[PDB]
């Protein structure tokens, strides 16, 4: 049961990590902004600097507030 | 008249290091300098150490290209002096690179016509888009 | 081997060549303000791609750009 | 006991998409290196200059979001 | 040689502060990004940054000297006012034997009033394991008292230390004549600093030497103890102590040294009663070093004629295969401090471990042989010390190459030599390291392979096949027949590491003959090769940085610059500081390594309880066959021995778990800094700075992420932070609860 | 004092008097009030 | 009854961890006597614990089958009963005082944009108009809604972007 | 290790090498057929990171299966 648990587990996160490098190839090589003006993947690319941000938040509030319950607790 | 190598050139005096000089050296390529060195002196060598240098025009030589054009840079630092370089092929087919100008490439010389460059602002490139041939690394203009 | 490129944003400082160990690029015919020179790569076999000469360049973006390509004896700086 | 792992699991979760996401929205280009889709994917960095450009490429991005995949699942 | 300083050099006020960065140009200019604090903080000590300013660079550093030793003098004046005001000194002074030493107690706010460990006296506080109550009793304190005066005196000493480093900075800055008096330097330091100094103390030993072995050890209570001038003056007093004083020290003028044998005694050893050592010994040896120190001052002409100075000495030491050597090393170290810091910090770590291994061995100190925790902590501290200071010489020859050195002047054949083949050391070094490598570290991989199989008869053991060293086994059969065969006037030995005679205290042994076996043999060999390959790393970094073989415009990249470029394949961690940096990983590794190793000996092989049949010692001798194989690291001494360090919550060691967790975080953290680069952090920190911009409350300094050079310091400094600690906690934790 | 009261900007002010004032303040109100874990109501 | 949680006065287990932890204390505490500094100590000490014990076990915190107290943050179940003391209005206390410090320093940083040269603002602080700030932002919920309707908060998009 | 320390370091090492090899006596017969060069910096962080997952793989993977496959509780 672990056994096979753990093996998927790290298989779906391996392969979700390969999902977003592909991703990235994406804009990297096969892209054309021509054909894409307007679209939605075109929005995603312009406010990306927000969607990093939150994520960035997100994270240092999670990390923040766990380390700390666990330090107290400690 | 960007002058040719010369063969029997005498030397600085010094004793040794262990720096370049390999078989690399013997099948494929060596590289050469000279310059005026007036004034007998005491110079530092960039494998190696201290060495003196008599007065007249004196010719060394190196492994890699960047270590003689860190002697000519060395030259201009101090005292002015001209150095020149050279190339080596296997055929015994000699090249000569620095200066081609004699006006030390970061000054113009009267007029020549230079190579890879475009006349465009910075980024503005092409998109990956019909770029799939990819040539290596495009010059976006041939 | 490296391909570098020269673009138009350039005011001829002459300091990306008193920087480049390896001599490479050249400064011939442009029509500036004082200085009037421009970059020029005519030669690129002894090219390593230490990217010392983008460092020096003031120019906003910068003037010249190396874009990696294959490697070589000249390019690998193999004294052997 | 239960909500502070799955806190955990969940900042893990949100650095390495925040890892992958940045790697892969900057990719055509970022504020640092504008003109990013002229170098591909792997690129080591591009050089010293600019103050240190050091693991600039998205693969480097991705190199830091398998850590951190690997942190996460385990 | 004479005085040469100037009045009123720099007048004296709070200008200069107000513009931070003032001694770099570059930076006095304003603070546009946010790596300028970071420069500032980095280059205020830079001295030969400021200016090429020689004479202002000795005098900063001799400034710096005195704000170092006031900050000194202020740590031990609190030291002893720790003793004085709150402590179990009185108590433990009247039982020294089961009493714990305390200094420390903590204030009751959340519950860390638990961490006032009961340690008897009447008082509860916290353990201390410096080694200052054992390290005063060899004093003739009786009370607290006097540790007040003491304290007063030191604090009024680093007050005028502070007051002498002001003077000679802004009202009696010197010149570099002054600081370039070698002979003066040396024949003061050599001389006096040192020999009037021992002469002194010596003198201190040999006077004080009544309460210690005599009351003190014979159950009379402090306060029963008559005051150390009681002692000092009273010739009655010392006529019945010791017979040979009241003479009327008529045998040290006419040299007729014969009657003097009760104060200046050579006996080597302890009684296993007596716990610790005797002080005429240490009498003895701080006068045989005052003596030795004073008459070395006092081999170097100055002035009148007499002697010989350094430099003829320098010239007249030449020889066939090198020729006209020494030439100017006398200019070498005269012109630049970090010369002449370099060459001091090479041996000063050295004899700080050598010290180390002297204090283990050899306790100079009553009471403390029994205490099986200050050794350790001692020991450790003083081998992590001295492995810093190595590396940190290591990086200032590197720093003297860059800035000041040039071979016209400073010419030296010798050093020319050495550069001219700094190649074939390198190359026979990595070759050696591999033969290390593949010969004493594969060995423990073949040990384990061999008690994986299921074949015990064939794995490296002292019963299968032993492979234990002969030749310090020699050396201690040497020291051992050393009284009365090769040293005839000595009792003992050197110690009693290899010479039987268990001695204990209380149960506890306090001393018992170490073995060497082959255990020992394996992991002295990991020890050189650790050693040998740090040594490696820093000798490369030294020499290839004025030139290379790829890079030969080196010199003027400077000393602190983390590369030159992606081109020729990729160069990365080149400079000598990036060799220091991998250096200190290398002396974090080693001295590791030897400290476990001490540890693990001292715990099975060495410490424990003397039964009425033998000795039954902590461990049950778990370092025969467990430190043949890599496993056995962890099968009884890590996996082992940390039980305490995890199960300390419920008692006054909670706070060592708390720095054992603490430590692995920040050493993980640290990682986070040595795995990563910079592009995506500064793209992480462009993002952000979107973020701000939208509110309108980014910073007017440009807020830009740490340099290239500080990421990697901010890494090494977090990873030897998390690692020290973590086993500071451990050692630390470990030992309180076994002794 | 003019050059001492502009030094008193800078690390070795708020950032220790701020620090100073916020560990005394909460050491004070762990200490009069001892061992808060939820609020009165 | 939330959650399958007690409250935490029927918690056997809870009383046996306090007899637990006054016995730990009272077999160390009798090695003293009753006049020493240590002895006084560890008596303030049971004091504050007996304290602890007492002083939690009011207006009602669940306590679950390990006895120890855990805490309810949802709106709702500190509602309908009494809670909102666990974590809800903690919640808007640090919201305040977070919110507090944000205002003071955007206002300051702000108000350094004008004058000359503010990077030494930034590491040459104005200690006087920080003191100011510091005593004017106690009423920052009625200056935020109301600078928000304003829109001096928000910047018309001439930020550095690259896209 | 390859994580830690990084290129440039080693290409220095590989050059020395190199120079120790061609002039051992009697042993510069028939050479290598590639010049030896330090692993790129992609392919050195590549290779780091393979390791490190390998090792994080494996050595979870043999505590999961030991720790509970020999004791059964
Ligand atoms: C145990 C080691 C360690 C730690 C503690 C962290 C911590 C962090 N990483 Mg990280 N990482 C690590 C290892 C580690 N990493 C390694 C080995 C790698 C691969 C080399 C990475 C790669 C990586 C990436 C790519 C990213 C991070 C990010 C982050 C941050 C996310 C912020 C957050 O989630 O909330 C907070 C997390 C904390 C750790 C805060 C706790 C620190 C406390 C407050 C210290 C307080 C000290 C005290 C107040 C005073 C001490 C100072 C002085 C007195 C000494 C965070 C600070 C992400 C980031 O930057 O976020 C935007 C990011 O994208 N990491
Ligand atoms: C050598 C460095 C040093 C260090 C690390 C400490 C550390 C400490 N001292 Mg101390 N002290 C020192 C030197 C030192 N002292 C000297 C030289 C003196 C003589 C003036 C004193 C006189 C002193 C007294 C009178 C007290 C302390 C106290 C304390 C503790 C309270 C923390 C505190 O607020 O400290 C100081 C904060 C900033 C300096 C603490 C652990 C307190 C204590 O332990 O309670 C009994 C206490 O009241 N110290
Ligand atoms: C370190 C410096 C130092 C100082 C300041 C003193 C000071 C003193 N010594 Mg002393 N002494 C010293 C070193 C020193 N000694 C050393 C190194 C030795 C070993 C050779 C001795 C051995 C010695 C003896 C045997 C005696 C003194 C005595 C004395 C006291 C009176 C004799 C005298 O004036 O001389 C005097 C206060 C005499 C004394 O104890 O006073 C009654 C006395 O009998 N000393
Ligand atoms: C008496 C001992 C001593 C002294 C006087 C110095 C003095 C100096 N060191 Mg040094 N260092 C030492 C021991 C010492 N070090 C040891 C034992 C190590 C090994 C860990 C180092 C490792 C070291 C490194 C890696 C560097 C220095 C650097 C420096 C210079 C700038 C330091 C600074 O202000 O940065 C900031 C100070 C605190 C943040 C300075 C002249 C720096 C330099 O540029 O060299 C000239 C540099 O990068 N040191
Ligand atoms: C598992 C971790 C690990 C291992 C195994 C090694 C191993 C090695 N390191 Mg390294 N190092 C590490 C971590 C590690 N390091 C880290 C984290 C850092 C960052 C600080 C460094 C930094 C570092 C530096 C700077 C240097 C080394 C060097 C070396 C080599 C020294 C020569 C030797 O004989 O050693 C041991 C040899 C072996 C372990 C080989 C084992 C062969 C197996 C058992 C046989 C299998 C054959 C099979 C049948 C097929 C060696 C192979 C030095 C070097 O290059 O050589 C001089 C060197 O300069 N290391
Ligand atoms: C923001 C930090 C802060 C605050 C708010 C306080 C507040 C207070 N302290 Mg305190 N203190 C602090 C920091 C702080 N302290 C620090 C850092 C130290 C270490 C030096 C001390 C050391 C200290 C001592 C030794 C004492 C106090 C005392 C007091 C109280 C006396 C005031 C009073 O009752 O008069 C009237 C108030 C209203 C009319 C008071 C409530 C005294 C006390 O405990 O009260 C009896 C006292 O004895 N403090
Ligand atoms: C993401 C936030 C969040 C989540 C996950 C929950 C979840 C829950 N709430 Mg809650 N609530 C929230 C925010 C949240 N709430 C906020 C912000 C408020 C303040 C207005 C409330 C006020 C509130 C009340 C007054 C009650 C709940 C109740 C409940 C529980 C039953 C749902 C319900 O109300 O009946 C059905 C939902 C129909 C839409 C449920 C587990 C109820 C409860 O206590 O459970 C018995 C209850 O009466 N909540
Ligand atoms: C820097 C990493 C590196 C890498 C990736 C390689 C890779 C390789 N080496 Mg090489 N080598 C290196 C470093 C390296 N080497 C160094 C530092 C030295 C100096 C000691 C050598 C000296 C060396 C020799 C003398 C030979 C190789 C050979 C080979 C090739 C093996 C061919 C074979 O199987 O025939 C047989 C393999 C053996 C006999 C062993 C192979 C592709 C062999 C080769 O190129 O074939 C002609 C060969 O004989 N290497
Ligand atoms: C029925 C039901 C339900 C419902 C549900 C829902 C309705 C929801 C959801 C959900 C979801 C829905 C989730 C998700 C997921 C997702 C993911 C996981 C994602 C992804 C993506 C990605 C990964 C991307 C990639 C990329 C990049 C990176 C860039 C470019 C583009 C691309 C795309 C390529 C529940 C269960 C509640 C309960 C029971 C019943
Ligand atoms: C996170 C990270 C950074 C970023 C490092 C940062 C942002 C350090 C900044 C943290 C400091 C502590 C900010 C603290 C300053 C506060 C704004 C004010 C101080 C608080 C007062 C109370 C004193 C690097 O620069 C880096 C470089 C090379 C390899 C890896 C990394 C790396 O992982
Ligand atoms: C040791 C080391 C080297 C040198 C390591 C070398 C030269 C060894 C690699 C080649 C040898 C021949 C490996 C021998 C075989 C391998 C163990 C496995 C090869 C199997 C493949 C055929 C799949 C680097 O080049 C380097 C580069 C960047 C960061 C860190 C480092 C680094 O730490
Ligand atoms: S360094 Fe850049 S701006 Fe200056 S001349 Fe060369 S290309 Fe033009």
């Amino acid at each position: 049961q672990a056994s096979l648990y753990t093996h998927h587990q790290y298989i779906a996160g391996f392969i979700m990590c390969g999902a977003f490098a592909h991703g990235a190839i994406f804009f990297i090589r096969d892209y054309d902004p021509e054909q894409n003006k307007g679209n939605v993947l075109a929005r995603v690319l312009d406010h990306k600097e927000a969607i990093i941000s939150h994520l960035s938040w997100v994270s240092l509030f999670l990390g923040f507030h766990t380390l700390g319950l666990y330090v107290h607790n400690d | 008249k960007q002058p040719e190598l010369d063969p029997d050139t005498p030397s600085p005096i010094f004793g040794g290091s262990t720096g370049g000089l390999l078989r690399k050296a013997q099948v494929e390529e060596f590289y050469v300098i000279t310059w005026e060195s007036p004034k007998e002196q005491i110079f530092e060598m960039p494998t190696g150490g201290a060495a003196i240098m008599r007065k007249g025009p004196n010719l060394l030589k190196f492994a890699r290209k960047e270590q003689c054009m860190a002697l000519t840079t060395q030259l201009r630092s101090k005292f002015r002096q001209t150095p020149c370089f050279y190339r080596v092929y296997a055929d015994g087919k000699v090249q000569y690179l620095h200066p081609k100008d004699g006006v030390y490439p970061e000054k113009v010389n009267a007029g020549r016509v230079g190579v890879n460059q475009n006349m465009r602002s910075i980024g503005k490139n092409v998109d990956p888009i019909k770029v799939v041939k990819f040539t290596g690394s495009e010059p976006f203009e041939i | 081997a490296h391909v570098v490129k020269i673009y138009d944003t350039c005011i001829g400082c002459t300091q990306c060549v008193r920087a480049c160990p390896l001599d490479v690029l050249e400064m011939v015919p442009w029509d500036g303000c004082k200085a009037a020179q421009m970059a020029s790569s005519p030669r690129t076999e002894d090219c390593v791609g230490c990217k010392r000469c983008e460092t020096a360049c003031p120019t906003d973006f910068l003037s010249v750009r190396v874009y990696l390509g294959n490697e070589s004896t000249r390019s690998l700086g193999l004294a052997y | 006991g239960d909500f502070l792992v799955h806190h955990a699991i969940a900042l893990g979760l949100h650095t390495t998409t925040l890892i992958l996401v940045k790697g892969a929205l900057d990719a055509r280009g970022s504020k640092l290196m504008p003109d990013k889709k002229d170098f591909g994917y792997s690129f080591p960095c591009d050089g010293p200059g600019r103050g240190g450009t050091c693991d600039i490429s998205a693969y480097d991005a991705f190199y830091l979001a398998v850590f951190w995949m690997l942190n996460t699942i385990g | 040689v004479k005085i040469a300083v100037d009045r009123n050099p720099v007048e004296t006020n709070f200008e200069k502060w107000a513009k931070p960065g003032h001694f770099s140009r570059a930076l006095a200019k304003g603070p546009n990004t946010t790596t300028w604090i970071w420069n500032l903080h980095a280059d205020a000590h830079d001295f030969d940054n400021h200016t090429s300013d020689l004479e202002e660079i000795s005098r900063k550093v001799f400034s710096a000297h005195f704000g170092q030793l006031g900050i000194i003098l202020i740590w031990l004046s609190g030291m002893y006012f720790h003793g004085a005001r709150f402590s179990n000194y009185e108590g433990w002074l009247s039982d020294p034997t089961h009493i714990k030493p305390s200094a420390q107690v903590v204030w009751p706010i959340v519950g860390q009033e638990i961490l006032n460990g009961d340690v008897g006296g009447g008082f509860q506080g916290i353990q201390i394991t410096s080694g200052f109550f054992q390290l005063w009793r060899a004093s003739g304190i009786t009370s607290e008292l006097q540790l007040y005066s003491t304290a007063i005196g030191g604090l009024v000493l680093a007050a005028a230390c502070f007051f002498a480093g002001w003077f000679h900075y802004h009202k009696a800055a010197p010149k570099l004549e002054w600081f370039q008096n070698v002979e003066s330097m040396l024949n003061h330091h050599l001389a006096g600093l040192l020999g009037l100094g021992s002469l002194a103390w010596a003198g201190h030993q040999i006077h004080v030497s009544l309460p210690v072995n005599k009351l003190l050890d014979a159950g009379v209570d402090p306060k029963e103890i008559p005051l150390p001038h009681e002692f000092l003056l009273n010739q009655s007093i010392i006529a019945d102590l010791y017979p040979s004083f009241s003479k009327g020290l008529a045998p040290f003028f006419t040299l007729n040294w014969a009657e003097y044998s009760d104060f200046l005694t050579f006996k080597g050893g302890l009684n296993p009663v007596t716990g610790g050592l005797w002080l005429s010994d240490t009498a003895h040896h701080h006068l045989a070093i005052a003596v030795l120190f004073l008459v070395a001052g006092h081999q170097y002409r100055t002035n009148w004629g007499i002697g010989h100075s350094i430099k003829d000495i320098l010239e007249s030491h030449k020889g066939p295969f090198t020729g006209n050597g020494h030439a100017g090393l006398y200019e070498i170290l005269t012109t630049s401090w970090h010369a002449q810091l370099a060459i001091n910090l090479a041996l000063f770590g050295s004899l700080s471990i050598i010290v180390a291994h002297h204090m283990y061995a050899m306790p100079p100190y009553p009471y403390l042989a029994t205490d099986y925790g200050t050794q350790l902590s001692l020991f450790t501290h003083h081998m992590w010390i001295g492995g810093f200071c190595v590396v940190g010489a290591g990086a200032h020859a590197a720093i003297f190459m860059v800035r000041d050195y040039d071979p016209t002047n400073n010419y030296n054949n010798l050093l020319d030599r050495v550069i001219r083949h700094r190649d074939a050391i390198i190359s026979h070094l990595n070759w050696v390291s591999i033969f290390l490598g593949f010969h004493s570290f594969g060995l423990y991989i073949h040990n384990d392979t061999m008690s994986a199989l299921g074949r015990p008869q064939d794995m490296f053991s002292d019963t299968a096949i032993q492979l234990q060293p002969v030749f310090a086994q020699w050396i201690q059969n040497t020291h051992f027949t050393a009284p009365q065969l090769t040293a005839p006037n000595a009792l003992a030995a050197t110690s009693l590491t290899w010479g039987g005679d268990v001695v204990a205290v209380g149960g506890k042994v306090a001393m018992m003959p170490i073995a060497l076996g082959t255990s020992d043999f394996l992991v002295h060999h990991i020890h050189a090769f650790t050693i040998h390959v740090t040594v490696l790393i820093l000798l490369k970094g030294v020499l290839f940085a004025r030139s290379s073989r790829l890079i030969p415009d080196k010199a003027n990249l400077g000393f602190r610059f983390p590369c030159d470029g992606p081109g020729r394949g990729g160069t990365c961690q080149v400079s000598a500081w990036d060799h220091v940096f991998l250096g200190l990983f290398w002396m974090y590794n080693s001295l590791s390594i030897v400290i476990f190793h001490f540890s693990w000996k001292m715990q099975s092989d060495v410490w424990g309880t003397v039964t009425d049949s033998g000795v039954s010692h902590i461990t049950g001798g778990n370092f025969a066959q467990s430190a043949n194989t890599i496993n056995g690291w962890l099968r009884d001494f890590l996996w082992a021995q940390s039980s305490q360090v995890i199960q300390s919550y419920g008692s006054a060691l909670s706070a060592y778990g708390l720095m054992f967790l603490g430590a692995h975080f920040v050493w993980a953290f640290s990682l986070m800094f040595l795995f990563s680069g910079r592009g995506y952090w500064q793209e992480l920190i462009e993002s952000i700075v979107w973020a701000h911009n939208k509110l309108r409350v980014a910073p007017s300094i440009q807020p830009r992420a740490l340099s290239i050079t500080q990421g990697r310091a901010v890494g090494v400094a977090h990873y030897l932070l998390g690692g020290i600690a973590t086993t500071w906690s451990f050692f630390l934790a470990r030992i309180i609860a076994v002794g | 004092m003019k050059d001492f009261t502009t030094y008193l900007s800078t690390a070795p002010v708020v950032g220790l008097g701020w620090a100073i004032f916020t560990s005394g303040l909460l050491i004070e109100i762990n200490r009069f009030f001892p061992d808060p874990l939820v609020f009165s109501f | 009854d939330i959650a399958g949680l007690t409250p935490c006065s029927e918690s056997k287990a809870y009383n046996k961890l306090e007899r637990k932890e006054l016995k730990v204390l009272d077999k160390r505490l009798k090695q003293y006597e009753p006049g020493s500094a240590p002895y006084l100590a560890l008596q303030a000490t049971k004091e504050r614990t007996e304290n602890r014990f007492k002083t939690y076990a009011k207006q009602g915190l669940l306590c679950g089958n390990d006895g120890l107290p855990h805490l309810i943050s949802d709106p709702g179940l500190a509602l309908r009963f009494n809670h909102a003391g666990e974590v809800f209005i903690p919640t808007f206390g640090f919201l305040y005082v977070a919110g507090y410090i944000g205002h003071v320093g955007r206002q300051y940083i702000i108000l350094s944009k004008e004058d000359a040269k503010p990077t030494d603002k930034e590491i040459i602080l104005d200690v006087p108009l920080a003191l100011k700030l510091a005593f004017q932002g106690w009423a920052w919920p009625l200056a935020s809604i109301q600078e928000l309707r304003n829109g001096s908060l928000l910047e018309k998009d001439e930020n550095i972007t690259v896209s | 290790m390859f994580l830690i320390s990084w290129r440039g370091y080693w290409q220095e090492l590989i050059e020395t090498l190199v120079w120790a090899h061609e002039k051992t006596p009697l042993a510069n017969l028939v050479y290598w057929k590639d010049k030896p060069v330090a692993l790129s910096i992609v392919q050195a962080r590549l290779v780091g990171l393979a390791h490190f997952s390998v090792g994080y793989i494996f050595t979870y993977a043999a505590f999961l299966i030991a720790s509970t496959a020999g004791r059964f509780g």
